């Protein structure tokens, strides 16, 4: 896909898979680790880890 | 925070302890970093934040 | 101007709720599943359970510890607000010993 | 088969650990019953040690 947020969707898909196994520092408490990976689609919303 | 301009100002103890505890627990510590440097007293920043 | 609740209550900070794993009820479920896996890993207590039943029981228990449930978070940070809203619009007021 | 040996010595262990009240009955209650029956018999008890 020509979506520029394809790598962050690929990373957040695994981070949604692994909830409770391993925890990562997210940006805030809104866009958490267990939030669906679809919603990002924006460079402001890329997690800092 | 640059050290050379923030060398001689007192830091906030609650934000420091909560920042260490949030970083060791991976619990979205980035919204504590603006509260780390204190002003007008130690307690009123936490009240009026 | 006070009610008593048998579980802990911190209030939430957002209005869009998601799932996380930090409250005393999920901690309690984790410790119960942890002791039951310490109980089933022992072979002298269930000698008839050979290998695959043992590993399947371990996995069922760990998965049941890690179910995506929302009721403990609800009890932690939404339902006390609802009880506090309900309780003065109530014909029989609260009557609580500590 | 090494599976069946351990599994069904587990059966012997569980049959050792069965719950039943006939042994406690034979220890504690049935001698009291024979002691209260035995005067009321047409044939008195005739015993060798």
């Amino acid at each position: 896909t020509t979506d520029p947020c394809a790598p962050v969707k690929a990373f957040m898909t695994l981070a949604n898979m692994m909830v409770g196994f391993e925890t990562i520092p997210m940006d805030n408490q809104i866009y958490t680790q267990s939030r669906r990976a679809s919603a990002f689609s924006t460079p402001h919303t890329w997690p800092r880890c | 925070y640059p050290i050379s301009t923030y060398n001689h100002d007192r830091v906030n103890v609650f934000v420091a302890n909560a920042l260490v505890g949030a970083f060791l627990s991976n619990q979205a510590f980035y919204d504590l970093l603006p509260l780390l440097i204190v002003n007008d007293t130690m307690i009123s920043d936490l009240l009026g934040t | 101007e006070v009610l008593l609740l048998p579980i802990d209550h911190q209030p939430a900070n957002v209005t869009t709720p998601t799932l996380d794993f930090t409250n005393e009820l999920t901690n309690w479920r984790a410790r119960v599943c942890e002791l039951m896996k310490n109980l089933v890993d022992n072979q002298r207590y269930q000698p008839g359970w050979t290998q695959s039943l043992v590993s399947s029981m371990r996995g069922t228990l760990g998965k049941l510890k890690l179910i995506k449930s929302m009721t403990p978070m609800y009890l932690q940070q939404l339902a006390p607000v609802e009880l506090a809203v309900i309780a003065p619009m109530l014909p029989f007021p609260p009557f609580q010993v500590p």
